[PDB]
């Protein structure tokens, strides 16, 4: 008896377990990279721009206001990681610039 | 249910016994030390006791008795260590087996790991199936970590065979110990997605025959200059026949000259006293199937080896499996070659030791390994 | 699985007489066929040095069992140095009780035959050479497994083997050309010219064929129990002086 | 499997699209690139 | 003579090097020696340099420049203060190497735009401008010695204008990066001047 | 043999100028299929080899490192080289850069070149990222510290702090403090590898 009630208890389990993995996805897991989980979970130790960078282009695009927010910070931090490259070549350009500088002066 | 390093297993008293004497003296004193430094049972003042004790030049069966009776097995990380301490003590009892580490395309992906991080992954990976403990060092003469990896069963816990995993520090070649258990295929799987963390790794193994030692298997396929050459390119392994070109030209072979012996051509081997000439043919097998100058045995030990040439006259695909044996092939083959049984004029690179350790089928004059 | 071990003869002799002393020792009944056969009945072999007297002592009886089942092949030619020689099988206690009677009977001395290299290869060479009803040598192959088992330091090299496929030990045959001795003329230079490994000097323990003979140093294992014309004129011709 | 599907209905998008003279040269090409960029340190 | 022949014919063509003189003290050696860069016939570069051995325990102690012909002198002044010479003979032979294929690729675009519509080259040999109808395009092609990888790197950039004013530049390099990137060097270019004529397609 | 020797010795020391450039092609010939042509008695090469000497130079010892040597065999049926005997260490994947050089196959001189040029450049940036760490070791800004084989990830300490180091190309990528002033000092040292040696003097003054 105690048997069948746990076999009775384990098929409507079941459809509880398939309901409750079937919910709103709320941007779940195995879609960010490392470093968001990471940043996720807390105290990753290890900070590294190159990878927050791959990873802050790879998550995707969606209490409606909360969204707009989210959308709006994602188009802010896209908009941070353009202007990171574009300052890093700009600096690479007129490093090479004032060295040339620097040269023609020595 | 992640095992810590605080529970102690059920195993019987004896065997532990019999490994803990396979062990000197000053090691199972920096065993007592440190064990009494982590976990301790029954400060300083029980120092100076082995101290004075080790002083006197006891035997190791009263210090034995000492460790293994202060304590009543012992806990899992202590047993992890005395198995540890007797890899590293005795090399020729295990045997490995390489694999290699790639992704994507088929490019090698250098592992880079880091000991702190990783046990915890690998742990919170293995602790969602079985009962599980790790344990990671870093070996003291050779730059790999060897990872020690123990299962567990309920019938309290009855243990499995301890399994070994060595990453060396640089390589995408990583070694494991040789079994084919459901918990061996597990280990390994679970290492394979535990230590890419980016992008995945698959395990492709790149030897089914197992090699003996983890000076050997790292000689062969580690991180070394003597990673491909192996055999008679041994010189270009050590770069002793050139040296610096801010080294002097007095001291040149272009120079000097190296004292040579004519070749012979002509069939005139099958048709059979001035040392000189029997030195010279000694260095010339010497040079053949090694460096450039025991007495026999080579740089490393392979224990089987089984080739394939597929040659190809008249159109017609003429193919011959070589099989070797025994405890060092390629020393045992020049030891026949130097007795004059085998003409050393006609034996080809595959046979003279190189690519050591990798069973392959030969098509048209150039080796390849098998799968 | 009949293990053909192998003993010398010292002198030539007739066995159509006192074969009945050793009914009479025996208390049975052996048929003793004279087959006078002759190696390559093909006409170029001069009709000389090419002929034997062949004596199949078989022992007719209830064939329930093979290891005690023995027969004695015997050979002989009246123009060689040492003339006769034969090989017993099985396990039987009859093999002893005939050895002693050849031994005291007739005067002869008996001593075990121990194989070269060469020899080996000679053997290998003839154990495949079929002879049909028609008058000539078709020959069949075998993806034969050759051995080797040398002594080493601190044994280096226990044993290694070569294994030549049928295809290719076929390919190798019509490749070098036409003739009745591919196993000296063909694959040992094939083998020394791939290898260096010259399969004469180095030891060789077990010339296996693929099922159908086991060539050893000390005997011979095969599947039937007749032994070939070419394979006793090999040997016969292996123990002179 | 949905990206195969998507990268054969783009396929056969860009089979009807047009590009005429800038890329049916080649739609030899990318290898001589990589090529001359790891010659010149482009 | 063979391992000389093979590397001076096969691994370094057009490069005269000529051992000149040296000297020992009591333990140390001096070694002076000249490279003669002729891949450009028309302008060929030389140096000369003077070594120190340890020539036992083998060490460079000291290493100079006795001097220059002055056609890379200064480009060579903010190189030749990093005291590592191996960078300076390689990156002045990649230097050579990379003028050469520059000037054979502008060589080959102006023998095949020399017909159609005119041509003319600026400031030293780095950039080249093409015109036509009005429509200008401008290729730019510098090479940068390095300072503060060590290889001399180029740079590729094209501009256009349309007669009035210049085009957006996102955009342009854009496509040349791609269409470089498809085609390759010697056929992007092609491309691209075809494509900035317009005429057709 | 007066004069030739001076000559080669002349010889030797011209060898050793083009060899002080790193890059050079030492002719071999493996000594297996030294086949005879039985036409003369002469003895022809079947199948060509051709060695690549690599060779980096340091700067704090000032002196030639063991030099790393790869060795090349053409096919026996397609009249191109295929990588038969290199002894790179196996972090500098040799295999995959010589199928990506020029398609796969590699007929001329100089398309050797190119690969050799690029596992130089690999070589001699290793060696650099192993030279600043060796000399600010010896400048004695840093504590002990444990280098990689490839000095990809090193660990310093400084006068309080362990730092760990996981570092790219040239430049550095991933830094580690560990021991909200700890992510400002962790993003400051970020960037190049002579920043990093410059940036150290400015937290350690």
């Amino acid at each position: 008896l105690s048997k069948e009630i746990y076999d009775n208890e384990s098929e409507l389990r079941a459809s509880q377990s398939q309901q409750i993995m079937e919910l709103v996805g709320d941007i779940p897991k195995y879609s960010l990279g490392s470093e968001l989980r990471n940043r996720v979970e807390g105290e990753p130790q290890s900070t590294s721009i190159e990878r927050l960078i791959e990873d802050v282009l790879k998550l995707p695009q969606m209490d409606l206001k909360v969204l707009s927010e989210y959308s709006n910070l994602r188009k802010d931090l896209i908009l941070k990681c353009q202007a990171l490259q574009i300052g890093e070549s700009k600096l690479s350009d007129i490093l090479s610039q004032t060295n040339s500088i620097n040269s023609l002066t020595t | 249910l992640r095992l810590e390093d605080n529970y102690v297993p059920t195993s019987d008293t004896l065997v532990v016994f019999k490994q803990l004497m396979k062990l000197p003296v000053t090691v199972l004193y920096d065993l007592t030390l440190s064990w009494f430094a982590k976990f301790g049972g029954s400060i300083y003042l029980l120092t100076e006791t082995l101290d004075l004790l080790i002083e006197k030049g006891v035997r190791r069966n009263v210090i034995v008795n000492r460790i293994l009776y202060v304590y009543w097995g012992l806990n899992v990380f202590q047993l992890a260590e005395i198995d540890c301490h007797l890899m590293i003590s005795k090399p020729e009892k295990f045997k490995w087996l390489p694999s290699k580490a790639l992704r994507g395309d088929g490019k090698p992906y250098v592992v880079k790991l880091q000991p702190a991080k990783f046990i915890e992954n690998l742990q919170t990976d293995l602790a969602k199936i079985y009962h599980c403990h790790v344990y990671m060092f870093k070996h003291p003469s050779l730059p790999v970590l060897i990872t020690r990896i123990q299962l567990f069963d309920s019938n309290p816990l009855i243990s499995r065979r301890p399994y070994y995993v060595a990453f060396p520090l640089n390589s995408p070649i990583i070694f494991h110990s040789v079994d084919k258990d459901i918990y061996a295929r597990l280990v390994l799987q679970s290492i394979s997605r535990t230590i890419s963390e980016r992008e995945t790794i698959i395990f492709k193994p790149v030897q089914k025959i197992p090699v003996k030692s983890i000076h050997n298997i790292m000689t062969l396929l580690g991180p070394s200059r003597f990673a491909e050459s192996m055999g008679p390119w041994e010189c270009y392994a050590s770069a002793n026949f050139e040296r610096s070109p801010l080294h002097d030209y007095k001291k040149h072979q272009g120079l000097t000259g190296k004292k040579v012996m004519v070749r012979e051509f002509d069939d005139s081997f099958l048709n059979d006293e001035e040392p000189e000439i029997r030195r010279l043919r000694l260095e010339k097998n010497m040079i053949k199937f090694k460096g450039s100058a025991s007495r026999y045995s080579s740089l490393v030990p392979i224990e089987k080896v089984g080739f394939t040439l597929k040659n190809e006259i008249n159109s017609r695909i003429i193919t011959i499996k070589l099989k070797f044996n025994g405890n060092d092939i390629f020393g045992g083959l020049h030891e026949l070659c130097d007795k004059n049984l085998i003409n050393i004029d006609k034996v080809p690179g595959w046979l003279a030791g190189e690519n050591g350790s990798f069973s392959g089928t030969i098509m048209n004059g150039d080796f390849q390994r098998e799968q | 699985p009949y293990t053909w071990k192998f003993l010398g003869i010292s002198k030539q002799l007739s066995l159509e007489n006192g074969i009945a002393k050793l009914n009479q020792l025996l208390n049975l009944e052996v048929d003793l066929d004279i087959q006078t056969i002759r190696v390559p009945s093909d006409p170029d072999g001069g009709t000389a040095a090419d002929e034997y007297i062949r004596y199949e002592m078989r022992l007719d009886i209830s064939n329930l069992d093979e290891g005690t089942y023995s027969k004695f092949i015997f050979l002989g030619n009246s123009k060689m140095e040492v003339p006769m020689f034969l090989c017993y099988c099985g396990t039987d206690n009859r093999n002893e009780v005939v050895l002693q009677w050849l031994k005291a009977e007739y005067g002869v001395i008996m001593w075990p035959i121990k194989f070269e290299q060469k020899t080996m290869i000679k053997l290998a060479d003839a154990s495949i050479v079929h002879v049909t009803k028609e008058n000539i040598e078709q020959i069949t192959w075998f993806s034969s497994k050759l051995y080797f088992e040398p002594e080493t330091q601190d044994k280096n090299l226990r044993q290694f083997s070569i294994e030549i496929p049928r295809e290719s030990c076929e390919g190798l045959a019509l490749g070098y050309g036409n003739t009745m001795h591919p196993y000296n003329d063909a694959i040992v230079p094939y083998i020394y010219n791939e290898t260096g490994m010259a399969v004469e000097r180095l030891p060789l323990t077990s010339v296996i064929l693929a099922g159908h003979t086991k060539i050893m140093r000390e005997s011979i294992v095969t599947s039937t129990r007749s032994l070939r014309n070419r394979v006793l004129a090999v040997v016969l011709q292996s123990i002179q002086f | 499997m949905n990206l195969k599907t998507n990268n054969k209905k783009r396929l056969t998008e860009k089979l009807i699209q047009k590009d005429l003279h800038p890329v049916l040269n080649k739609a030899d090409g990318p290898v001589t690139f990589r090529n001359d960029s790891h010659e010149l340190n482009l | 003579n063979l391992r000389l022949s093979y590397l001076r014919d096969h691994t370094y063509p057009h490069l005269q090097v000529s051992v000149q003189s040296r000297d020992r003290v009591h333990g140390i050696e001096v070694l002076v020696v000249n490279y003669k860069f002729c891949r450009n016939t028309m302008n060929p570069f030389e140096i000369q340099f003077k070594m120190f051995y340890k020539f036992e325990d083998s060490t460079l102690l000291k290493w100079e420049i006795l001097r220059i012909s002055t056609n890379v002198r200064l480009k060579a002044k903010q190189l030749l203060a990093t005291r590592n010479f191996q960078k300076c003979l390689l990156s002045l032979y990649e230097f050579d190497k990379i003028k050469s294929k520059k000037t054979g690729i502008f060589q080959n675009l102006i023998n095949l735009l020399k017909r159609k519509t005119r041509c003319y080259l600026m400031n030293n040999s780095d950039s080249l401008i093409v015109e036509r109808v009005t429509i200008k395009l401008q290729i730019n092609f510098i090479i940068t010695m390095p300072g503060e990888c060590f290889l001399p790197m180029s740079k590729i950039s094209i501009a256009l204008w349309k007669g009035g004013e210049r085009f957006n530049q996102i955009d342009l390099d854009e496509i040349c990066y791609g269409l470089i990137k498809e085609y390759g060097v010697k056929t992007g270019l092609k491309e691209i001047c075809n494509v900035c004529l317009f005429p057709d397609m | 043999s007066t004069s030739d020797r001076s000559e080669l010795e002349d010889y030797i020391v011209l060898e050793n100028v083009y060899r002080m450039f790193g890059i050079t092609f030492f002719p071999l010939v493996d000594p297996i299929d030294l086949k005879i042509k039985d036409a003369s008695g002469e003895i022809f090469v079947d199948r060509e080899m051709l060695g690549i000497r690599l060779e980096v130079f340091s700067e704090r010892t000032s002196q030639f490192e063991k030099p790393h040597y790869v060795l090349l065999k053409k096919r026996i049926k397609s009249n191109s080289w295929f990588l038969f005997k290199h002894t790179i260490p196996s972090f500098i994947d040799v295999q995959g850069i010589f199928d990506d050089t020029n398609g796969g196959l590699v007929i001329s001189h100089d398309d050797a070149y190119l690969f050799a040029k690029r596992v130089f450049l690999q070589l001699v940036e290793v060696q650099k990222r192993r030279q600043i760490f060796k000399d600010l070791e010896a400048k004695k800004i840093i504590h002990d510290l444990d280098l990689d084989l490839e000095s990809s990830m090193v660990s310093f300490f400084v006068k309080d702090i362990k730092v760990e180091l996981f570092v790219k190309q040239n430049e550095i990528v991933s830094c580690s403090i560990l021991d909200n002033n700890k992510s400002k000092w962790e993003i400051a040292l970020l960037g190049s590898l002579d920043d990093l040696e410059l940036k150290l003097n400015h937290s350690f003054a």
